[PDB]
């Protein structure tokens, strides 16, 4: 009948908000009943963030609305929290965040694994003396399997936790000590931000384009500013989950500029964030379990009430729930969504960009199966 | 008066509790005393934690004193920094600033640097346990680029995991195939034994290994160097037994009932049980001052009103923060001594090494000055160097001060005869003249000799 | 000024019709303030005018 679920949001994540009304929308505007069975619904919380006392308040106050499922965001501070009481309430949480370190239960997280690709790709240039500049901003996985792959391969890798630095000069002084070891070759696994100030630093010293090479481990590779470096020579590889070519993807961008600045901030002065479009993928994810939840005349009521009710038992449903969510198989803007049993996106794919002298151009894909195939 | 406490106790912390029951005794008086209420919880949790600290603030606590983990630290300096109630911790210090924060475990990544720096070493692996945490590990990354270190690291927190063969075969590429001999073990004290059980199970002339145990308790488990297999075995120690007031303590300790008293009744005490009896002083120390406020009546606690109530006025709360910063005493962990956000400041940490008769203080490390200092015929250093000092070419055959020539072994000669001295020659083992490291802060060549003790006369 | 709270606050949810009561100043002691997750997404409707 009427389906409500949550929505907790954060700072600078107002294109996401956006993309997140217009998929709620596009499914209740659709013609086809067969499509849409039932009426979708969501409360909206803005999160600090910063204190896990505002964010446990958060959690509660929309659980004990009755909510169906949560969709939102975390980050390194607010994570533990969110996936703990969700894992206790037995509530999904679907969001397109970093994915855990950990394997928790009742968290959906639409965004892939980036660390086989970035292993694969560094096989596929034979990468054993390079640079690795990190901050832990979307977790310890890239950065625990980057250092043990050096052993498992006696690789060279010189590797900076920058995630700290407010000194721009700061990181000109990293760059010219690399330099005294005739390091060419950069691993850059840091937020789009904090790539954009090291590339900014790498053309203020210049000559630091011609004969690099700089892998931006970053999903968010389109909001990544590198044509200054583009310009000088340097080789750049990127990665991407969001196909421009692709008419899904094509068609939602067509009727996304044209939405009105006001009720959909972030539309039309901004190209799409690629989390956005994870955004309208968990819709897609979220719509299709409870469509297969109804057919499979599974009901679900809740009611809900404390959070911190002691004790302490979770709805049956929410198992169900959880389920349903995690066996979906849709396509998306970011392709063939499927998710394992720990809510981990299986079966995605990755393109890979180079940038080079000669031009730009997606140089193949990746996949778990097949790893890295270059075209 | 007395004032109301919080304490929040993970599973396992038995001795903890124990000694945190035996500092309420020490340090109460007729005059003053704390009125805890314990919560026992699920410390990895962070709900859980979250519960435990609410219905802490909805009680009407003056403090908390408890524990968090890696993956509950955010939601005790968030929600400490949100309500404006102090928290105060034997836990592993954060590396940022966070107010209502008191941390009682000094750091332990600066006397780590300067001990694999004091022994001079260049090359080894570096065994951590992701679950406990990577701060450092990444000190130590962090550093080996400008202090030349080649660093082999290693998860053993995966040693019982799905990633178990990988850990396995990581030990084996880096003892068997790269044969390494020095080996940072970073991890839970009492894994200590079993961790180095399973490298000694994998590597080879193990006899030859120096560990350095990266942990303040070093003598916190057994040492035998038999379960060590022979091997060298450095370590750091903040409770020294040699302290009269650790000493005195031990005494009485070890005769409480072990029942009655979980982890007592031992001539050793853990160094997070220490930490704890010192957080009863501190904050008795911060509020025997305090005001007295009118008698109130305490009353179980609502997690709910971490969203009902609102947070202790800042200006009020910032009052206890005050206070516990400001203390200064001594205990078993030493000085006590905080700054602006709560960080021990002016603390000591021990070195030890194992030796022949057990552990020993080898040195100290203390936060002021950041560096290890070493702990209590003439030896002439001198260098391979044309004229000065040459082998003659038939020092096979000779021994002694016979082997060398030149014109600083005439030298040297004439002095002792002048000075009335017996000496032995000795060239300088790093065959180095005497700079000190920038970095390190070391001095090396016969200018090390010198200062470090090792010969009396260049 | 209006135009910009006007186009700021036109989408925002239709709260249920409730009675507006002449304010009481000691309230900013006596009440909590405005859960900051209310409160900010009124800040931001208005930023994005």
């Amino acid at each position: 009948n009427t389906i409500s679920i949550g929505g907790l949001f954060m700072r600078n994540t107002v294109q996401e908000h956006s993309a997140f009304r217009f998929a709620v929308q596009l499914y209740n505007t659709n013609q086809n009943t067969t499509e849409k069975p039932f009426h979708l619904n969501y409360h909206v919380d803005h999160l600090d963030s910063s204190n896990s006392f505002s964010v446990t308040n958060a959690f509660c106050s929309q659980f004990s609305r009755g909510v169906y499922a949560i969709f939102g965001f975390y980050d390194q501070m607010s994570m533990n929290t969110l996936t703990s009481f969700c894992g206790a309430l037995h509530t999904s949480f679907v969001t397109p965040s970093f994915p855990t370190d950990a394997d928790v239960q009742f968290v959906i997280q639409m965004r892939p694994a980036l660390k086989g690709a970035i292993l694969s790709l560094l096989s596929y240039y034979k990468w054993e003396k390079f640079v690795y500049l990190y901050d832990t901003e979307r977790g310890f996985s890239v950065l625990q399997a980057i250092m043990e792959a050096a052993v498992q391969n006696n690789w060279q890798v010189t590797a900076r936790s920058v995630g700290n630095i407010k000194d721009v000069q700061e990181f000109r002084r990293i760059i010219e000590e690399m330099d005294r070891r005739q390091e060419k070759r950069y691993l850059i696994d840091c937020e789009v931000e904090r790539i954009n100030t090291i590339l900014e630093q790498v053309v203020i010293l210049g000559k630091h384009s011609r004969g690099y090479h700089y892998m931006l481990a970053n999903l968010g590779f389109t909001d990544i500013l590198l044509e200054r470096v583009m310009h000088g020579g340097a080789n750049i590889t990127g990665f991407q989950i969001v196909n421009n070519e692709n008419p899904m993807v094509q068609q939602f961008i067509q009727r996304w500029v044209r939405l009105d600045e006001c009720e959909f901030p972030e539309a039309k002065n901004a190209p799409l964030k690629y989390t956005s479009a994870l955004t309208h993928d968990a819709i897609l994810v979220i719509a299709e379990a409870f469509r297969y939840l109804r057919r499979q005349r599974v009901d679900v009521s809740r009611s809900a009430g404390d959070c911190l009710a002691n004790p302490a038992v979770p709805w049956s449903q929410g198992i169900d729930i959880e389920r349903a969510l995690k066996m979906v198989q849709v396509q998306g803007m970011t392709g063939n969504i499927q998710f394992d049993t720990y809510g981990r996106r299986t079966n995605y794919t990755i393109d890979v960009y180079e940038m080079k002298v000669s031009g730009s151009r997606k140089a193949g894909y990746w996949n778990e199966y097949e790893r890295f195939v270059p075209f | 008066n007395s004032i109301q406490i919080g304490g929040l106790f993970p599973r396992g912390a038995d001795q903890e509790y124990s000694a945190f029951r035996v500092g309420m005794v020490q340090f109460s008086t007729s005059e003053f005393r704390l009125t805890p209420h314990i919560d026992n919880l699920e410390v990895a949790n962070s709900f859980a934690v979250t519960n435990a600290f609410c219905s802490q603030f909805s009680r009407g606590v003056y403090a908390i004193f408890g524990f968090y983990d890696k993956k509950s630290v955010n939601t005790i300096t968030s929600f400490c920094g949100t309500l404006h109630v102090s928290f105060i911790t034997p836990s592993f210090p954060t590396d940022g600033t966070h107010p209502f924060v008191i941390q009682m475990r000094p750091d332990l990544k600066g006397a780590l640097l300067s001990l694999i720096e004091y022994y001079q070493w260049d090359k080894f692996a570096y065994l951590y346990d992701s679950d406990r945490g990577l701060s450092t590990l990444q000190a130590v990354l962090d550093s080996a680029a400008e202090k030349k270190w080649q660093v082999t690291a290693i998860n053993v927190g995966n040693i019982n995991n799905d990633k178990k063969d990988e850990t396995y075969r990581s030990l084996f590429q880096d003892l068997e195939l790269k044969k390494e001999r020095r080996v940072i073990l970073d991890c839970e004290r009492d894994k200590v034994n079993d961790i180095v059980d399973q490298v000694i199970t994998i590597g080879k002339h193990v006899k030859g290994y120096h560990y350095i145990i990266a942990n303040l308790g070093f003598t916190d488990g057994d040492l035998l160097k038999i379960q060590f297999g022979g091997a060298n075995v450095s370590g750091f120690q903040i409770v020294d037994y040699d302290d009269s007031l650790v000493s005195k303590f031990i005494e009485r300790w070890s005769t409480l009932e072990e029942k009655e008293y979980p982890g007592a009744h031992t001539a050793t005490i853990k160094y997070t049980s220490a930490l704890t009896y010192d957080a009863v002083q501190v904050m008795t120390e911060a509020f025997r001052c305090l005001r007295k406020q009118r008698i109130e009546i305490s009353r179980r606690g609502n997690a709910g009103d971490c969203l009902a109530n609102p947070a202790v006025p800042w200006g009020q709360g910032v009052e206890i923060e005050r206070a516990l910063k400001q203390v200064q005493v001594e205990g078993l962990s030493g000085n006590i001594k905080f700054d602006q956000n709560g960080k021990r400041i002016n603390y000591t940490i021990n070195i030890m090494e194992l030796k022949t008769n057990g552990p020993r203080k080898i040195g100290y490390w203390s936060e002021v000055d950041k560096m290890v200092v070493t702990l209590t015929t003439v030896v002439v250093t001198t260098i391979l160097e044309s004229p000065y000092v040459m082998m003659k070419k038939n020092h096979e055959m000779l021994e002694g001060n016979e082997r060398y020539e030149g014109y600083c072994v005439d030298l040297a000669a004439e002095i002792a005869k002048h000075c009335g001295f017996k000496y032995k020659l000795t060239i300088v083992g790093d065959g180095k003249y005497g700079a000190r490291d920038a970095d390190t802060k070391i001095w090396n060549g016969m200018v090390g000799e010198l200062v470090y003790g090792k010969a009396d006369i260049a």
